[PDB]
């Protein structure tokens, strides 16, 4: 028997249970009129502390979801090279523990961001509210089914984008420049990688009209590199896509895919190598005299 | 890059609070979802249209063999061994000619769609189990056990007289769960959608209701 | 007919999965059926157009009569004959050339950037499918010459894949022409197609996703002060205010700070807003404009600071500007205190005639011309006075250095600021005097002045 | 002189049709032209013979033939190899007959092939059957047929594979869009000049 | 006019350039490695290769075809990248408000001019 579709559903009901419940929250607390500083202020400003860089522990916590990004998307990059559902035994399987813990902080940090919103559903709304209930519920299902689906595991690779956001936060990002290049460089990546999980995904699980006899074995870095040739327009031929699902998000990848590379590729190799050639000062030399010279200089 | 990098000389009552901007993005949310359902309905249906009608145009039928023979002739099977590793193995030809409730007629039998295409010229294939005298073996097995059922039970097989004009199977290739679960899922997120807009525009104008009894 | 429009283009899309002649009975074939009364339909409006047409012959030639042509007599064929060919009905992606213009009727469509957007994404999809269209019929019907023999079997979406990527320049090679027809047809649209795309695609992108992300309103908090500052907002200028506002050198205030300027944050800005996030916020808009002041809540602010570009052009200008911004506020609501800063000296008197400008209630214009004369002045009764002024309200810190240094004095000097508080009943009694020789070291603090109301370094009479 | 209404728009959208449909028709014509060049001359190279077998007999040999089941099914069956030798106009001498050209290509080694028709038995019994029928037409009448020397050098065809009525509406219908194209500018120029004088009559 | 005539012509012969490279071989391979290419599949090529589509179903093989493909990729693709657009911009200026205005009998007209907005 397979699983794959209790993971998927932990996710979509965590998501759209949530949504209806603020919604839900929302139209009984003006409807109790047809029957007719706090301490809640204070714990949302602690949270708005926690979740900024104000603090020292806010700095720690910054630090480590900088860190833990970077480590779920490890454990994905390692997963991708196994079978697409597997047993696997959580008391033995130290990667599966790593996941379980990484989420663990994740859930942490999701649940401070939510108590420092001030909209709450427009808190559930941004997508890195999005990413976790797409990220963190099928690790939970995993760690409690004792077998894993690479399904949507992919979404990892967003996490990218709070890295400039976390980086203006610490006090390390100021100039625009550099701002401006960082933010450039992580929606690039994030987009390329989380394109290529899916592009994956999609080809190795055939169309299901065809049931799922045209899958082709593509890995997921032979996905990265097909997706690179596609967005630079080199398109060799070599690796495509097959399945008509593969396809239908091919076509819709070229148009948005190719516009993000033309103008973001340049503007990125831009802002690299604003160097000053003429850096440094004189040397001077025991012995011999020397002349400054200034005003109209051509 | 796609045109020199797009160069060529540079060709080309508010009452409400905060509230409002996650309402409006719940509407936004809940329209795209009912896109998303509409549109995935159309696509699957697309893809869908030709396997379905080439399953509906296939008649259920009451059959009986007529005869179980070999034609001497072999084929090559597949063997597989992890990685990518593969050899191939003979095979012996079986065919089996079967009575039939629409054309009263010879017709070989093919016990699924996927024999047919993938050896139309016989009527069985073992799975392909290393070395040749296993398949010979597995296809004698089948044999044997298919040239007794003389009349023992009318089994039931399905044919169509349009595009399988001598060729009869043993099964339906078209799994019913898994097309009911294309047109089901689409269907969720289309109500999950019209779901989400009716509640934010609930709640949005109870708000002006609980502003204006204050 | 923007329904049928649909309709019609659906027909065909499943009409293209079939066999390209076919026999089909009419009294049972209901798509059959479908189409001729959509076909009716399209006759109707036809012949309705055709009547309200000026130039007769300038009709005949407009596109979607020509579209009606090729595609409305064919279907009155079939239905007699009994009989379909897959021919040239891909032309029905051409109806969606007409969407704007008749969303543009229907009062729906009234932006500019919304008609253009519609505009071009109609144009793009008629053509990418019609082109896909013919492309499907060429390759499916070998060449002549050939005898037909060199057919391609390409599925409509098969087609329309080759051609995305042949428009986008990716060129896979997977799936290609390979009639002579289908090649040729190839080389004029990669003249045009490329061209198209190369042009639409970012030009679309750019049309969407225009959202302003300064958007909404503040959302006030119950125990806690706001206070909503305008006018030159820049980053030196919020930089340099901030600093001050949020000293540690004041007590425990929690009074949240609300911009409302009307140019989007550059990224330094957008950084500094990120280094205060829970006690600044940012708002796009107008301080003209009545629903911006309702939106950052200024009926319900403590008070509102207008900062002024004190390095303008004009002087005149400037103080005009902020003359208008100070009557908007005073004219949404007259309540509310205002902290202005004003270049000239007449400007401010111009600027106090307001019947809602207050000064005892707390509105204060802070003459910046005025303020430094008479800082100046009083250097000329005693120098280094302005200096000693000035740095009783900028807040500053401790600052120690090991260097023996006239700096370490400075700076040690430099550390107080003027404050001002209620004192203790026992003090209540005493002379002025008395309770400055007790204060000065004992308690380590020093009185210039007490609240007939302000009085600058009492007697000991009092 | 622009005494002409609303009407001169409608006029020169006409001309430009007409002048578009003389293009489209010249350009057609030019292209059709260069397709059908190589097929009609090497059709036109071919010249018309009375032939005769010498022989017919089989070279023992077999070869695939392709059977087809629907969507894309198929798979392929054996069918024994005949020859048959022909007697020549051109030439004199041995040549070997092919029923057309597509014969010829689809297998140059062979003289006929069956329509693939399942099973290997269906096969060779349609070869013996068409073997049978030529091998007793023994002069029975000097049949005709199709040679080249030049490039079917020892091959002969029983058919030409060139359709005259599909080359001819392949010229036909590019003359008639040229036609019409000049009818339409002669009609429209016409139509305005006349308008011109029921207007100074006026 | 101009960019017409140069782009035919530049296309026409560097397609008859690399058909004749094409079907006569490399003299260090013995006029052995030649490709069998017609005149009108290395125009098409030719037009691929320009519009920088590559589909390699036809590309050339000979060494001298592959030199003259490297030197024509570096021209022919800033020619067309050039050309195209320029062309597609100078064909099309139509003037949509054109015509006149065509009185009714019966029926009263009014002109309106000056600043409209
Ligand atoms: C904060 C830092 C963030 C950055 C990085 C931290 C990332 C944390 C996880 C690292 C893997 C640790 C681990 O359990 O390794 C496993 C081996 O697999 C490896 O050792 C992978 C080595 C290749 C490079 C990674 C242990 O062996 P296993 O239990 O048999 O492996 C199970 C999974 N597998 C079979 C798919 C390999
Ligand atoms: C760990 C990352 C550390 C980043 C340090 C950034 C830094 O110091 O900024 C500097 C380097 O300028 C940049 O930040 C641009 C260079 C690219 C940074 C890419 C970071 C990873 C993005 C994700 C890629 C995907 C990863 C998968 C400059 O910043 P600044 O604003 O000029 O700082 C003020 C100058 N001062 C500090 C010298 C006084
Ligand atoms: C912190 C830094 C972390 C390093 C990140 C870099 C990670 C890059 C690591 C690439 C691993 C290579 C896989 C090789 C492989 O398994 O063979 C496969 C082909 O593989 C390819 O085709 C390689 C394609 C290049 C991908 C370029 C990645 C650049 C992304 C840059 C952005 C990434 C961020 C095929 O395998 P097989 O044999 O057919 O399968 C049976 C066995
Ligand atoms: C064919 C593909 C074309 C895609 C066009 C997408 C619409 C773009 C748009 O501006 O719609 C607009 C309305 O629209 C809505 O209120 C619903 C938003 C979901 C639309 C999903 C379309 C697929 C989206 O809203 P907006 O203008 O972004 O306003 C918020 C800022
Ligand atoms: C205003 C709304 C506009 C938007 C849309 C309205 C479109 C109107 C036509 C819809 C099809 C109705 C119909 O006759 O279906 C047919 C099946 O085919 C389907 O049911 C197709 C299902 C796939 C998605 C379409 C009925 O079965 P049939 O008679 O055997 O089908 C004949 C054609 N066929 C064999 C090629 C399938
Ligand atoms: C059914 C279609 C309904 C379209 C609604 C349009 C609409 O409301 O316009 C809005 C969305 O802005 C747009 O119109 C742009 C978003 C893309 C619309 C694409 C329509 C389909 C085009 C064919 C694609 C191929 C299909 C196959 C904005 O329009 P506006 O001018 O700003 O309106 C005034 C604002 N007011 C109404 C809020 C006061
Ligand atoms: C057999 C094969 C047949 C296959 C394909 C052939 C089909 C190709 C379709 C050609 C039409 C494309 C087109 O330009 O339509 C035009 C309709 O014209 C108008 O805008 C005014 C009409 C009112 C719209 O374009 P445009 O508005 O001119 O362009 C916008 C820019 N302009 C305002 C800046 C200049
Ligand atoms: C209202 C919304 C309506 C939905 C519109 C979307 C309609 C899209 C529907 C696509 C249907 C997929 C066909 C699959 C198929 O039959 O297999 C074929 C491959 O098919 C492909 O190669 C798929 C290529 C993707 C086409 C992208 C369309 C996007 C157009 C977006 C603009 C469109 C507007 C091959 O078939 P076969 O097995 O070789 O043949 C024997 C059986
Ligand atoms: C005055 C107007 C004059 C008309 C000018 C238009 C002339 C165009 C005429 C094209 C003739 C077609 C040749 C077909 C052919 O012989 O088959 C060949 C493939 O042929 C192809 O691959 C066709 C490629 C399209 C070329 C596009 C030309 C456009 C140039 C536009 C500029 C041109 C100016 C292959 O042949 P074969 O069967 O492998 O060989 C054995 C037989
Ligand atoms: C080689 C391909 C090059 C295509 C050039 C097309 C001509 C463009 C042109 O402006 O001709 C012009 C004259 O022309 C006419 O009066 C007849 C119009 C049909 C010409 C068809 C050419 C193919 C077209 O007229 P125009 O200037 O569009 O004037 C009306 C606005
Ligand atoms: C508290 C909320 C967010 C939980 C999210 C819903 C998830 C966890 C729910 C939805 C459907 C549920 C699954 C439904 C069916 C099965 C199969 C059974 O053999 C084990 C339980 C298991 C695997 C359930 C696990 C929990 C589950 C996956
Ligand atoms: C976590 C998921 C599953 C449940 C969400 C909890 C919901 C039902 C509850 C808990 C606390 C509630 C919020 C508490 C405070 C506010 C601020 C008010 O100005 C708007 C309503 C809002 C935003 C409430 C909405 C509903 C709310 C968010
Ligand atoms: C539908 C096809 C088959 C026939 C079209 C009808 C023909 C015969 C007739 C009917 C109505 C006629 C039009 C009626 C009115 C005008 C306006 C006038 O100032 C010039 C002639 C013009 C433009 C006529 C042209 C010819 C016309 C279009
Ligand atoms: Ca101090
Ligand atoms: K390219
Ligand atoms: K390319
Ligand atoms: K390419
Ligand atoms: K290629
Ligand atoms: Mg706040």
């Amino acid at each position: 028997q397979r699983m794959w579709w209790a993971f998927l559903a932990s996710s979509m009901v965590t998501f759209f249970g949530g949504l209806f419940i603020i919604l839900l929250w929302r139209t009984l607390k003006y409807l109790w009129t047809v029957c007719c500083v706090g301490w809640m202020t204070s714990v949302k400003d602690w949270a708005g502390v926690m979740i900024s860089a104000q603090t020292l522990t806010g700095r720690v916590l910054v630090v480590l979801v900088f860190a833990l990004s970077i480590g779920a998307l490890v454990i994905y990059f390692i997963d991708s090279s196994n079978p697409i559902e597997s047993c696997q035994n959580f008391y033995k399987d130290f990667t599966l523990q790593i996941d379980m813990a990484f989420n663990v902080f994740f859930l942490l940090y999701f649940g401070l961001r939510f108590i420092a919103a001030n909209d709450k559903l427009w808190f559930w709304l941004e997508v890195n509210s999005v990413v976790d209930f797409f990220t963190v519920p099928p690790v939970f299902v995993s760690v409690y089914l004792n077998r894993s689906w690479l399904g949507l595991r992919f979404l990892r690779a967003l996490r990218l984008i709070q890295f400039s956001e976390i980086l203006q936060f610490l006090n390390i990002l100021k100039t625009s420049n550099s701002i401006k290049l960082v933010n450039l460089l992580s929606i690039f990546i994030s987009t390329w990688l989380t394109a290529a999980g899916f592009i994956h995904l999609v080809e190795n699980s055939g169309d299901p009209w065809e049931n799922f006899q045209n899958n082709q074995a593509l890995t997921y870095w032979e996905c990265v590199y097909l997706l690179m040739v596609t967005m630079s327009t080199v398109g060799y031929g070599d690796v495509y896509a097959k399945t008509t699902l593969g396809r239908l998000f091919m076509v819709f990848f070229i148009l948005g895919g190719l516009a993000m590379f033309a103008s973001y590729v340049p503007e990125i190799i831009e802002l690299i190598g604003n160097r000053k050639k003429y850096g440094g000062s004189y040397s001077a030399v025991s012995g011999r005299k020397h002349i400054v010279v200034c005003g109209h200089i051509t | 890059f796609i045109w020199t990098s797009g160069r060529t000389s540079s060709s080309y009552r508010k009452t409400v609070t905060a509230l409002k901007a996650g309402e409006d993005k719940s509407i936004r949310l809940g329209l795209f979802l009912i896109i998303s359902g509409v549109v995935s309905l159309f696509i699957f249906g697309f893809c869908w249209l030709s396997p379905a009608l080439q399953d509906l145009q296939a008649t259920e039928a009451n059959c009986t063999v007529l005869s179980v023979q070999q034609i001497g002739e072999v084929f090559e099977c597949t063997f597989t061994c992890g990685a990518d590793c593969r050899g191939t193995s003979q095979y012996p030809c079986v065919q089996v000619y079967v009575n039939n409730s629409e054309s009263n007629s010879r017709a070989l039998l093919h016990s699924d769609e996927h024999q047919l295409l993938t050896n139309p010229k016989c009527s069985y294939i073992p799975p392909c189990k290393r070395e040749n005298q296993k398949n010979l073996e597995s296809v004698m097995n089948w044999q044997q056990y298919w040239k007794d059922e003389i009349g023992s039970q009318p089994f039931t097989c399905y044919f169509n007289q349009h595009q399988r004009p001598d060729d009869v199977l043993l099964h339906r290739t078209h799994d019913e769960i898994v097309l009911l679960h294309c047109f089901l899922w689409p269907l969720v997120t289309f109500v999950v959608g019209v779901l989400i807009v009716v509640l934010t525009i609930c709640a949005k104008s109870l708000a002006v209701k609980a502003e204006a009894m204050k | 007919v923007f329904a049928l429009s649909i309709g019609a283009l659906v027909i065909y899309f499943i009409d293209s999965s079939n066999p390209i002649e076919s026999c089909q009975n009419f009294y049972k074939d209901f798509t059959l059926q479908i189409d001729m009364a959509f076909n009716v339909f399209f006759l109707l409006y036809f012949g309705l157009r055709f009547i309200a047409a000026n130039d007769k012959l300038w009709f005949w030639l407009e596109v979607n009569s020509v579209v009606d042509f090729f595609t409305v007599p064919p279907v009155f064929v079939s239905v007699y004959l009994n009989r379909s060919w897959l021919g040239l009905r891909f032309l029905r992606a051409l109806r969606l050339i007409q969407f704007s213009e008749i969303l543009q009727f229907l009062n729906i469509l009234k932006t500019s950037n919304s008609i253009k957007l519609v505009n071009l994404l109609s144009i793009f999809i008629s053509t990418w499918l019609t082109a896909a269209g013919f492309i499907h019929l060429v390759e499916n019907s070998g060449d002549p010459w050939e005898n037909f023999q060199n057919n391609q079997a390409l599925t409509y979406w098969e087609c329309v894949y080759l051609l995305m990527v042949t428009m986008s320049t990716v060129g896979y090679g997977d799936v290609y022409a390979k009639t002579t027809l289908g090649r040729l047809f190839m080389v004029f649209f990669i003249l045009g197609g490329l061209a198209m795309f190369a042009s639409y695609v970012p030009e679309i992108i750019e049309l969407i996703g225009n959202r302003k992300k300064y958007g909404g309103s503040y959302s006030a908090v119950s125990g806690r002060k706001h206070i909503v500052v305008c006018g030159h907002i820049t980053l030196e200028s919020v930089s340099n205010f901030l600093k001050d506002f949020l000293h540690k050198d004041r007590d425990d205030v929690n009074v949240e700070i609300v911009f409302l300027h009307n140019i989007s944050p550059n990224l330094e800005l957008e950084a500094l807003f990120k280094r205060h996030f829970t006690q600044v916020e940012f708002y796009q808009g107008s301080v003209l404009n009545p629903h911006d002041l309702a939106r950052v809540k200024i009926e319900s602010a403590d008070a509102c600071l207008i900062l002024a570009n004190k390095y303008c052009a004009d002087p005149d200008a400037e103080d005009a500007s902020n003359i208008m911004r100070v009557i908007s506020i005073k004219n949404y609501h007259p309540k509310i205190r205002i902290i202005t800063q004003m270049l000239q000296y007449h400007n401010k008197a111009h600027l106090l005639n307001i019947p809602s400008w207050n000064w005892k209630e707390g509105d204060d214009a802070i003459c910046l011309a005025e303020l430094k004369l008479g800082f100046i002045a009083q250097s000329c009764l005693a120098q280094g006075l302005s200096t000693m002024l000035a740095n009783l309200f900028s807040m500053r810190s401790f600052i120690k250095i090991e260097e023996d240094t006239w700096q370490k004095y400075y700076l040690e000097g430099v550390s107080n600021e003027m404050y001002t508080e209620y004192l203790s009943s026992a003090f209540v009694g005493l002379s002025f005097p008395t309770v400055c020789e007790l204060c000065f070291v004992k308690l380590k603090l020093l009185m210039i002045a007490i609240e007939s109301r302000i009085l600058i370094n009492p007697g000991n009479h009092l």
